[PDB]
């Protein structure tokens, strides 16, 4: 109810994301966590001020005329704390770490709201010893992404003095799982108008709400989880991908809501698993934040001297389907040096 | 019963039902990708 609003803006952020990578790398794989991606920039927000914060709320979708500045901090501080909230047969946490150089200057009222407030977990951290200091952080995020997540940060600068990480772990087992002896060793999928590759090809039969798209031509197929999450399969006619990726947004989806109706499909679908990086410090800066980056960043309610800027960020994002369910997972990295 | 067949690219994505939330949102072009 509370958190929908907000939901609905970070899904149009994530579309809007999305259609930028489509640019970035045309005709290929493309997967990544929005809320992780969205979260991060949200805590650096946390310690921003002025043009600094607001160009980073902005940029995740936000006008501060409708949600002020103090509604969009209490709601992503909701939204992590509700992710959060056990649910037996679904595995997912979202979580935050903080690593602070020796020497930083860390407000105390920061530090106690990201813990309080921010699932963070705060280390000191030797950034002198930079290549222990960026296998330290390598190695939480794979400890907290069940091993998923592997090497996030393959560069951290030498005059690192800070850097901000989120991650994300989801595992759960589909409702209606499939049978792996009617799983098709190798079928055909097609990769290009003239290429296959062979994948293991699942298949059941069984009552999914779905809908085909009259005016956008494409096929919408839901798959439950056992509990409290859901994926959704969109599968455009011949040539119109394009055309589905263009229209995807929060009225989309508000559409398909409605039109999705439960029945019959004997349905395909293939066993696999992918991985993503995405090097964001451009693309960020692309979007709108700008003072973040500058000379003159605005972070006086992080440090004591407003003594550090963003300087770089990355995102990777991995996935598995198979038989039982889904296994995914993310984490976002943002670097700080000195100002 | 109509048949779906995921057998070229498709978009997925992986939602949160409580809050409404977008968790992952991809692509698949080729599941075989290395
Ligand atoms: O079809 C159902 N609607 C679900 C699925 C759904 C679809 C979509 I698109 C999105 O994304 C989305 C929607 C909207 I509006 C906005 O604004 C954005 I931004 C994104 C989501 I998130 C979810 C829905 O919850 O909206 C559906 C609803 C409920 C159920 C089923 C399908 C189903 O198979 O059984 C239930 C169900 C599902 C899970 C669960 O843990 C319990 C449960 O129980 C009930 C109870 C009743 O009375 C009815 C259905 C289901
Ligand atoms: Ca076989």
């Amino acid at each position: 109810a509370t958190l929908y609003k907000m939901s609905s803006i970070n899904a149009d952020f994530a579309f809007n994301l999305y259609r930028r990578f489509t640019v970035e790398t045309p005709d290929k794989n493309i997967f990544f966590s929005p809320v992780s991606i969205s979260a991060a920039l949200v805590m650096l927000s946390f310690g921003a001020c002025c043009s600094t914060q607001t160009e980073i709320v902005e940029t995740l979708g936000f006008n501060l005329t409708d949600t002020p500045m103090v509604e969009i901090q209490h709601g992503f501080q909701h939204l992590i704390c509700s992710l959060n909230f056990p649910k037996k047969e679904l595995e997912l946490q979202i979580g935050n770490a903080l690593f602070i150089g020796k020497h930083l200057k860390p407000l105390a009222k920061f530090l106690n709201d990201v813990k309080t407030l921010y699932e963070t977990e705060v280390f000191s951290t030797d950034f002198s010893n930079i290549s222990a200091a960026k296998q330290e952080i390598n190695s939480h995020v794979e400890m907290q992404t069940k091993g998923k997540v592997v090497g996030l940060i393959q560069d951290l600068k030498p005059n690192t003095i800070m850097v901000l990480v989120n991650y994300i772990h989801f595992k759960a087992q589909w409702a209606n799982p499939f049978d792996p002896s009617k799983t098709e060793d190798s079928s055909s999928f097609l990769i290009d108008k003239t290429t296959t590759v062979q994948v293991p090809m699942m298949h059941q039969m069984e009552q999914y709400y779905h809908l085909v798209d009259m005016e956008l031509n494409c096929t919408v197929l839901q798959m439950d989880y056992s509990k409290n999450a859901l994926a959704l399969f969109v599968l455009p006619k011949e040539g119109q991908m394009e055309s589905v990726e263009a229209a995807m947004s929060s009225k989309t989806l508000k559409k398909w809501n409605r039109l999705l109706q439960k029945g019959w499909v004997d349905l395909f679908v293939p066993k696999f698993s992918i991985s993503a990086t995405y090097d964001l410090g451009a693309t960020l800066l692309k979007m709108g934040i700008q003072h973040a980056y500058s000379e003159n960043a605005d972070f006086s309610g992080l440090t004591e001297d407003n003594g550090l800027k963003l300087s770089n960020a990355a995102h990777k994002a991995v996935l598995h389907i198979g038989e039982k369910g889904t296994e995914a997972a993310g984490a976002m990295f943002l670097e700080a040096i000195p100002r | 019963h109509p048949i779906i067949q995921i057998d070229r690219s498709f978009m997925l994505l992986i939602l949160e039902r409580s809050t409404r939330s977008i968790l992952f949102l991809g692509k698949v072009v080729n599941p075989t990708e290395a």
